[PDB]
């Protein structure tokens, strides 16, 4: 479930911060897609209550963190 | 629609339907 590792760089709170807000600014439909990333990326996830998700960057991996940034940035755009 | 609410954590985003 890697095939790289080295390619996956760490995510600083700085970037994550602007991401937390951005992801929240996204529309409902956009949220469903994002939440799915962590829901499938996180092993502990997939609880009996799929209508809830606990995203904790404190324990979350860098792969998932950036994963959302790539989806939020691709939609929100910036340039 | 879906909702979201951060916590005391440094960056814990709680997403829920």
């Amino acid at each position: 479930e890697s095939e790289e590792e080295d390619k996956c760089k760490p995510m600083s709170y700085e970037e994550k911060r602007q991401l937390s807000l951005d992801i929240n600014k996204l529309p409902g439909e956009k949220l469903g897609r994002v939440v799915h990333i962590i829901q499938s990326r996180e092993p502990s996830l997939k609880n009996s209550n799929p209508d809830e998700i606990e995203i904790d960057f404190e324990t979350l991996k860098p792969s998932t963190l950036r994963e959302l940034e790539r989806y939020v940035t691709s939609c929100l755009r910036k340039k | 629609t879906w909702r979201v609410q951060r916590s005391q954590n440094p960056l814990k985003i709680r997403l829920t339907r």
